[PDB]
C-alpha cells in the first residue's frame, strides 16, 4: 500500500533546476526484466507513466542468481536536492533501557515504496526505460512514493512513521517502541496475552496508515541480538567476540582486533589496547604483516584472560542512584564500571587520552570523570556519583593552586591502588641556603645549533652545545643541566614562559624525551624554586648567561 | 498586525548547530514549556524538509525559563539587527548613579515572524539514550535570544516607552536582546519608585549584579605594586617582571633605575632613591586610565579572566590584545563563580558599549559545556573559546 499521511515538501537546492541526465542504451534482457519489475510497481501506483513534456531525466540500471532488481542513479538528483534533518541523533545503550516483560520485532515490509511523495517534487524522479538501440522513444515513469537511493527517503520515512506512531504512543504509554529504519522494536510489562492483543492493535494502526507488518507466525524469538548486543530478559552482553588465533598478524586483522576489542570494553573489565594500537602507528600496507612486540603478546594474552569467561551486564532502574568508579591501569591508562547495586555493572569502558603535549594523573583522571559524566547524561540523563582512587586533600590540593577551574560532581576516596598523587610539589618562594641557577638557551636558526647553559650566585658556569634544536629545546636542555649539575634544594630562573608554564603545571608524564627527563629530576628533589625574569633587560644573572649562551651567532 | 521580511544575504545558510545532552529534568521542563507554546501558536512540530537546528536550555528561583542559544544565527543575520535596523548605544547610560536590568522577552510572543524566515528557528528536544525520534519545533512569532527580535520590535517599545521619556528626560533606557536597561541618577528610592511606574506603562502592552548596578561607581583595577618594607632579588625580578608587561600597555613605564641592581633570590638588595622615585612615578601612572586606547565600533570585544584562587577572579576587556578598555575582579565551586563572573563581566560590556565580548575561558570545553547550565541566570549567552591560561599573566593582575 501508499501510505494516506499527508506528503512531505521537498524543494531543489536554490540556484539549481532537476536532472537532465541522458538514459545510456540498455541491453535487451536489462529492458526486458525493466519492463516487467515497472508494470507491476505501477500496477500498485509506486510509479505513473508521464508525457514526453517532462524533461528532467535519471538513468536507470538492472542486476541480476534468478531475480531482477531495478538500481535508479539518483547520483545527480541526490546533488540537487535541499538538505534533510539528521534521522536520528544516536543508538540506544543497552545499559540506559529499563526492563520489559515482553517483547515482539515488527518489520515494515516495502518501507520506502508504502510512503507518498510531494507531488510538486514527482517531476524531478523521472526515468526512462530505452527502446532496443534507442530507436523508438522510451517509457517515460515518475515516482509517487519514496525512490530507492534518494537523499529525502531516509528522513521522510522516519518522520511518516513518527507521525503514524505518535496516535498509539499517547493512547498506550505504558508501552515502549523503537524505530529504527524498516525495524519497529515493541516492548511492555503486560503478560504474554496482553501483550500478543496490543501488538495487533498496532499491527492493525499501522495498516490503517498503509504499512504492512510480518503476522504472529512470522516474528523472532528466544534471545534478541540487536545492534551487536545480545539481549536477554534480565541481562545483557556484547554479540560474541571471536579472538582469532593467528601467527602472523597483518594491519588488517590488527584494525579489527582493536575493533572488537573497542566493542568488548563496552562489558569487559579492563580491556587494553594501547599497546596493540601502537603497532597501527607508521602507516603500512594493510596485508602488511606486523611482527607483535612483547609488549603487544602481553596485551593480547591479558585480553584473552578477561574473554575466556562470558561477562553480562544489568538493565537500568530509575528508582536506583548510579555509581560510576574509576581505576588506573597502568600509564595514561583508565579503566571504569557503572553500577547501581555493587559490582553487578550496567556498563563497562576506558579512557586513554593525551588531551595536550603533558599532562599529569590528577589531570588524567580528572578528564577521565569528564568523559563518564557527559555519557551517563547520554545514557541516563542524571550524572552518577564517583569512587576516585586519590584522596580528597590531594584534590583539593591540586584544585586550588591549578590556574584552571576544574569541577568534579559529588564523589568518594576508594582505596584502590594504584592511588593518584601529585609526584612533586614546586616551592611557593625563594628557598634559603639553597644554589640559584640562572639558565638560558639560545638555538641558530639557520645553522640549527644550540647552546645551553647556566650561572650560579655559588660562581659555577657551564654550557653545552646541541644539534638539530629549537630556542623551545635549548631553553628546557638548559633547566635540565640546573637540576642534573644541582643538589637536593635548587632555585632555578629562566627567561622562557614555555618552560616555565610546562614545569610550574607539575607533569609526571610528557610526550618529549627532554619534559620525562626534567620530570625524572624534579621527582628526586627536596626543595626546587622556579622563577621567571624577562629576557634581555639587563637583569643581574640572566645577561651573564646571556653572554656565554648567545656566543656564536644567538 | 504583520510580519517585517528577514534577510540573511544572497549567501550564507542557517544555522545547523548540534544539541549538547540534556539532563532528564531539563529535557521533561522543556516539553512542559513548548506543550503550551505550541497550544498558544508560538511554535509548530516540523518535519524532516527543515535541515537547521539551534541549540535549547533550560534555566532557572524555582520556576523553568526555556533558553534557546541563537548566537549562530544571530551571527548569521547580523546585516539585519546591527546595518539594516541597529538599536543605537547611549553613552550616558555608563555615567548613571543607578541601572536597573527588565526582562522584556515576553513582548516578541505577540508579534508574528515573517513565514520565509521561521524555519532558521528549528531546535530540537532531545530524549534520553536516543530512544525517541528527537521533538523537532520552529518559531511561529520573534523568538527569545534572536538578535532580530528586539530590531523588529523597536519601533512598537518606542510607542510603550513615548510617555514615560516625556515624563522623565534624564532616564536613559536602552534595549539589549531580552533586556531594558533603564539608568538615573535620582535616589534609590525615587529611582525604584521609577522603575515600577515604567513596569505599569509596560503592563498595558503585556509585560553577582545585586538589586540595581552603580555604573558611576565602576572603577578600573590598578596594577597594583608590592609596598615592602624589605626587598629580595626575587622580588625585584617579580616587580621588573610586572612593569615590563606594564610598559607594554601603559605609556611611560620605566624599569631602568629597577633593574641596575649574579645573585642569590633570597638576598636582601636596599631600595635606591631613583628606583623608589621610578616605582612611586609608575604607581601613579597605574591608578589613571591607559592613553591612546579607544573602542572601535567595527572591532570585537575580546574578555580575559584567570582565577587567582580562593574565590578571586580577574578580568580584563580590550580590542587590540592587552590595550584594556576595562580591568576589574569578581568575589562555592569553581564553574559557579567561573559563570557568574562572566555574567557580571557581560552585563558591564553590555552597559558601556552596547556589545557583548568574546570570552577566552581558563576551563576544559567538556567541563564548562556540561555544567553553565546549572548556574547561568541571564537571557542571553557571549561568545566564548577554551584557552589555557598563561601562568605570569595571573601574577601580573595581582
Ligand atoms: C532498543 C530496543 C531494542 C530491542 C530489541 N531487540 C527491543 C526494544 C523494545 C528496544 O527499545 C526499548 C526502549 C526502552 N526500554 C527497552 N527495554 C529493553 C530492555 C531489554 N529487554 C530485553 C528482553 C529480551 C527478551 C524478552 S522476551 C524473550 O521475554 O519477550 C523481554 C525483554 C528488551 C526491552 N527497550
Amino acid at each position: 500500500p501508499i501510505s494516506p499521511i499527508e506528503t512531505v515538501p521537498v524543494k531543489l537546492k536554490p540556484g539549481m533546476d532537476g536532472p537532465k541526465v541522458k538514459q545510456w542504451p540498455l541491453t535487451e534482457e536489462k529492458i526486458k526484466a525493466l519492463v516487467e519489475i515497472c508494470t507491476e510497481m505501477e500496477k500498485e501506483g509506486k510509479i505513473s507513466k508521464i508525457g514526453p513534456e517532462n524533461p528532467y531525466n535519471t538513468p536507470v540500471f538492472a542486476i541480476k542468481s534468478t531475480k531482477w532488481r531495478k538500481l535508479v542513479d539518483f547520483r545527480e538528483l541526490n546533488k540537487r536536492t535541499q538538505d534533510f534533518w539528521e534521522v536520528q541523533l544516536g543508538i540506544p545503550h543497552p545499559a540506559g533501557l529499563k526492563k520489559k516483560k515482553s517483547v515482539t520485532v515488527l518489520d515494515v515490509g516495502d518501507a520506502y515504496f508504502s510512503v507518498p511523495l510531494d507531488e510538486d517534487f514527482r517531476k524531478y524522479t523521472a526515468f526512462t526505460i530505452p527502446s532496443i538501440n534507442n530507436e523508438t522513444p522510451g517509457i517515460r515513469y515518475q515516482y509517487n512514493v519514496l525512490p530507492q537511493g534518494w537523499k529525502g527517503s531516509p528522513a521522510i520515512f522516519q518522520s511518516s512513521m513518527t507521525k503514524i506512531l505518535e496516535p498509539f504512543r499517547k493512547q498506550n504509554p505504558d508501552i515502549v517502541i523503537y524505530q529504527y529504519m524498516d525495524d519497529l522494536y515493541v516492548g511492555s510489562d503486560l503478560e504474554i496475552g496482553q501483550h500478543r492483543t496490543k501488538i495487533e492493535e498496532l499491527r492493525q494502526h499501522l495498516l490503517r496508515w498503509g504499512l504492512t507488518t510480518p503476522d504472529k507466525k512470522h516474528q523472532k524469538e528466544p534471545p534478541f541480538l540487536w545492534m551487536g548486543y545480545e539481549l536477554h530478559p534480565d541481562k545483557w552482553t556484547v554479540q560474541p567476540i571471536v579472538l582469532p588465533e593467528k601467527d602472523s598478524w597483518t594491519v588488517n586483522d590488527i584494525q579489527k582486533l582493536v575493533g572488537k576489542l573497542n566493542w568488548a570494553s563496552q562489558i569487559y573489565p579492563g580491556i587494553k589496547v594501547r599497546q596493540l594500537c601502537k603497532l597501527l602507528r607508521g602507516t603500512k600496507a594493510l596485508t602488511e604483516v606486523i611482527p607483535l612486540t612483547e609488549e603487544a603478546e602481553l596485551e593480547l594474552a591479558e585480553n584473552r584472560e578477561i574473554l575466556k569467561e562470558p561477562v553480562h551486564g544489568v538493565y537500568y532502574d530509575p528508582s536506583k542512584d548510579l555509581i560510576a568508579e574509576i581505576q588506573k591501569q597502568g600509564q595514561g591508562q583508565w579503566t571504569y564500571q557503572i553500577y547501581q547495586e555493587p559490582f553487578k555493572n550496567l556498563k563497562t569502558g576506558k579512557y586513554a587520552r593525551m588531551r595536550g603535549a603533558h599532562t599529569n594523573d590528577v589531570k588524567q583522571l580528572t578528564e577521565a570523570v569528564q568523559k563518564i559524566t557527559t555519557e551517563s547524561i547520554v545514557i541516563w540523563g542524571k550524572t552518577p556519583k564517583f569512587k576516585l582512587p586519590i584522596q580528597k586533600e590531594t584534590w583539593e590540593t591540586w584544585w586550588t593552586e591549578y590556574w584552571q577551574a576544574t569541577w568534579i560532581p559529588e564523589w568518594e576516596f576508594v582505596n584502590t591502588p594504584p592511588l593518584v598523587k601529585l609526584w612533586y610539589q614546586l616551592e611557593k618562594e625563594p628557598i634559603v641556603g639553597a644554589e640559584t641557577f640562572y639558565v638560558d638557551g639560545a638555538a641558530n636558526r639557520e645553522t640549527k645549533l644550540g647552546k645551553a647553559g647556566y650561572v650560579t650566585n655559588r660562581g659555577r658556569q657551564k654550557v653545552v652545545t646541541l644539534t638539530d634544536t629549537t630556542n623551545q629545546k635549548t631553553e628546557l636542555q638548559a633547566i635540565y643541566l640546573a637540576l642534573q649539575d644541582s643538589g637536593l634544594e635548587v632555585n632555578i630562573v629562566t627567561d622562557s614562559q614555555y618552560a616555565l608554564g610546562i614545569i610550574q603545571a607539575q607533569p609526571d608524564q610528557s610526550e618529549s624525551e627532554l619534559v620525562n627527563q626534567i620530570i625524572e629530576q624534579l621527582i628526586k628533589k627536596e626543595k626546587v624554586y622556579l622563577a621567571w625574569v624577562p629576557a634581555h633587560k639587563g637583569i643581574g644573572g640572566n645577561e651573564q648567561v646571556d653572554k656565554l649562551v648567545s656566543a656564536g651567532i644567538r | 498586525i504583520e510580519t517585517v521580511p528577514v534577510k540573511l544575504k544572497p549567501g550564507m545558510d542557517g544555522p545547523k548547530v548540534k544539541q549538547w545532552p540534556l539532563t532528564e529534568e531539563k529535557i521533561k521542563a522543556l516539553v512542559e514549556i513548548c506543550t503550551e507554546m505550541e497550544k498558544e501558536g508560538k511554535i509548530s512540530k516540523i518535519g524532516p524538509e527543515n535541515p537547521y537546528n539551534t541549540p535549547v536550555f533550560a534555566i532557572k528561583s524555582t520556576k523553568w525559563r526555556k533558553l534557546v542559544d541563537f548566537r549562530e544565527l544571530n551571527k548569521r543575520t547580523q546585516d539585519f539587527w546591527e546595518v539594516q535596523l541597529g538599536i543605537p548605544h547611549p553613552a550616558g547610560l555608563k555615567k548613571k548613579k543607578s541601572v536597573t536590568v527588565l526582562d522584556v522577552g515576553d513582548a516578541y510572543f505577540s508579534v508574528p515572524l515573517d513565514e520565509d524566515f521561521r524555519k532558521y528557528t528549528a531546535f530540537t528536544i532531545p530524549s534520553i539514550n536516543n530512544e525517541t525520534p528527537g521533538i523537532r519545533y520552529q518559531y511561529n512569532v520573534l523568538p527569545q535570544g534572536w538578535k532580530g527580535s528586539p530590531a523588529i520590535f523597536q519601533s512598537s517599545m518606542t510607542k510603550i516607552l513615548e510617555p514615560f521619556r516625556k515624563q522623565n528626560p534624564d532616564i536613559v533606557i536602552y534595549q539589549y536582546m531580552d533586556d531594558l536597561y533603564v539608568g538615573s541618577d535620582l535616589e534609590i528610592g525615587q529611582h525604584r519608585t521609577k522603575i515600577e511606574e515604567l513596569r505599569q506603562h509596560l503592563l498595558r502592552w503585556g509585560l553577582w549584579m545585586g538589586y540595581e548596578l552603580h555604573p558611576d561607581k565602576w572603577t578600573v583595577q590598578p596594577i597594583v605594586l608590592p609596598e615592602k618594607d624589605s626587598w629580595t632579588v626575587n622580588d625585584i625580578q617579580k616587580l621588573v617582571g610586572k612593569l615590563n608587561w606594564a610598559s607594554q600597555i601603559y605609556p611611560g613605564i620605566k624599569v631602568r633605575q629597577l633593574c641596575k641592581l649574579t645573585k642569590a633570590l633570597t638576598e636582601v638588595i636596599p631600595l635606591t632613591e631613583e628606583a623608589e622615585l621610578e616605582l612611586a612615578e609608575n604607581r601613579e601612572i597605574l591608578k589613571e586610565p591607559v592613553h591612546g586606547v579607544y573602542y572601535d565600533p567595527s572591532k570585537d570585544l575580546i574578555a580575559e579572566i584567570q582565577k587567582q584562587g580562593q574565590g578571586q577572579w580577574t578580568y580584563q576587556i580590550y580590542q587590540e590584545p592587552f590595550k584594556n578598555l576595562k580591568t576589574g575582579k569578581y568575589a562555592t565551586n569553581d564553574v559557579k563563580q567561573l559563570t557568574e563572573a562572566v555574567q557580571k563581566i557581560t552585563t558591564e560590556s553590555i552597559v558601556i558599549w552596547g556589545k557583548t565580548p568574546k570570552f577566552k575561558l581558563p576551563i576544559q570545553k567538556e567541563t564548562w559545556e556540561t555544567w553553565w547550565t546549572e548556574y547561568w541566570q541571564a537571557t542571553w549567552i557571549p561568545e566564548w573559546e577554551f584557552v589555557n591560561t598563561p601562568p605570569l599573566v595571573k601574577l601580573w593582575y595581582q
